[PDB]
């Protein structure tokens, strides 16, 4: 019943070294828990990569090891590569059970940081009709593939509404995303301001709607 | 040649009984070492180890879940099973198997987690077959104006998974992205995006199709400019 902990995500390049950690809310992350690393790669592919805490399985490249520093586990890998970007996952073991880590989303630099392409749709007539309005903001062509979705309303935030995408590889190996807000056709009536608020790299890229415009 | 293969059925009423089974290759729960497990991958969250099931019979589960868990091996066949009861909507996710291995060096204990299986779907949805509400996403004013102009598809409410669309300009209907299902409350949603110069487009037609082969049926929808 305890709470793994990782790191959301980490940015390197090729050459540079990195490391991940993996905590117990218990506690320190002793040999005990035989910490367990695995790594995800787009469509489902799993591998694994360290068992005890800091033997490697074989066939794994030799540039992944494991072990502990201080309270927690960890993972390095010397030199990262560019097909090292994925996300990784840890598990520790409490006497009769194992429980899974968030995963870190793990971004090996094959190319200059790209912001985000953004565009907001306000609702179709056709789906007026129906009285409900869905707004579509897609956003596109970013890397590293870590982004944040903020939607508003006449200045103030929304806290009910949002449904945000986890974002997906493009051909140029870029990353893609889509959020949704959904309101009644009411609710989009009683408002003029609509913003799609989407955070990069500490920047913010907002787009808007206003039902004045189009005169 | 270590292979493991999951197979399930796919979409399943809240409530009832879920039967996984691994099937596998290049190994054998007659040996020592060897054992298999169960972890499923909520849509949109992380990973969520179910159950482990060794050579010697010795069985582990998920404290939360145990309950409605039951694993079991069938070593003369080469496979192993997960039944899960009392299914509801938390159990939506793909669930995976992986091949369990156990060392013991000098002292030392090691467990692993090395060869996994693609997986297999579930959806755990009461809702019966729907077809999809097709809308135009037109460009809103703001900005109508610039190079190029990106349109849109939004596919919505239906069951169960898998909708193809396919764009048609006159012109370079380049900039095609398709997102991801969404599902919201028992039927999905989606969306498509293309991009095309902004000479080429109310001029040149566009238009989205779609299709749901679980239906059977398929929208042609025009996009047409928004205007006052
Ligand atoms: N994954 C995993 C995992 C599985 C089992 C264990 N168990 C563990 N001891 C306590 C227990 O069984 O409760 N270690 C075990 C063990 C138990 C069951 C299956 C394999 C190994 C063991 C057996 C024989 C000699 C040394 C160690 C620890 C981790």
């Amino acid at each position: 019943f305890a709470v793994v902990t990782q790191e959301s995500a980490l940015t390197t390049s090729p050459g540079e070294t990195v490391t991940l950690t993996c905590r117990s809310s218990t506690g320190a992350v002793t040999t005990s828990n035989y910490a367990i690393w695995v790594q995800e790669k787009p469509d489902h592919l799993f591998s694994g990569l360290i068992g005890g805490t800091n033997n490697r399985v074989p066939g794994v490249p030799a540039r992944f090891s494991g072990s502990l520093i201080g309270d927690k586990a960890a993972l390095t890998v010397t030199g990262a590569q560019t097909e090292d970007e994925a996300i990784y996952f840890c598990a520790l073991w409490y006497s009769n059970h194992w429980v899974f880590g968030g995963g870190t989303k793990l971004t090996v630099l094959g190319q200059p940081k790209s912001s985000p392409s953004v565009t907001l749709f306000t609702p179709s007539s056709e789906e007026l009709e129906t009285n409900k309005a869905t707004l579509v903001c897609t956003i596109t062509d970013f890397y590293p593939g870590v982004v944040t979705v903020d939607w508003k309303v006449d200045g103030t935030p929304v806290t009910q509404g949002m449904e945000t995408t986890q974002p997906s590889k493009q051909s140029n190996n870029k990353y893609m995303a889509s959020s949704y807000l959904t309101l009644t056709a009411r609710a989009w009536e009683r408002h003029s301001s609509y913003s799609c608020q989407v955070t990069h790299e500490g920047h913010t890229v907002e787009k808007s709607l206003s039902r004045a415009e189009c005169s | 040649q270590v292979t493991l293969k999951e197979s399930g059925p796919g979409i399943l009423q809240p409530s009832q009984t879920l039967s996984l089974t691994c099937s596998f290759s290049g190994f054998s729960l007659s040996t020592s070492g060897m054992g298999v497990g169960w972890i499923r991958q909520p849509s949109g969250e992380g990973l969520e180890w179910l159950a482990d099931i060794w050579w010697n019979d010795k069985k582990y589960y998920n404290p939360s879940l145990k309950s409605r868990l039951t694993v079991s091996k069938d070593t003369s066949s080469n496979q192993v099973f997960l039944k899960i009861t009392s299914v509801d909507t938390s159990d939506t996710a793909t669930y995976h198997c992986a091949r369990r291995t156990f060392s013991y060096y000098y002292g030392s204990s090691f467990y692993y987690f090395d060869n996994w299986g693609q997986g297999t779907t579930l959806t755990v949805s009461s809702a019966k077959t729907t077809p999809p509400s097709v809308y135009p996403l037109a460009p809103g004013c703001g900005d109508t104006t610039g190079s190029s102009v990106t349109l849109g598809c939004l596919v919505k409410g239906y069951f169960p998974e898998s909708v193809t669309v396919t764009w048609n300009s006159g012109s370079l209907s380049s900039s095609v992205h398709t997102f991801p299902a969404l599902l919201q409350s028992g039927l999905y949603t989606m969306s498509s995006s293309v991009t095309v110069p902004s000479s080429t487009w109310p001029s040149q037609t566009v238009t989205c199709s779609v299709a749901h082969p679980a239906s059977s049926t398929t929208v042609d929808k025009k996009l047409e400019p928004s205007g006052p």
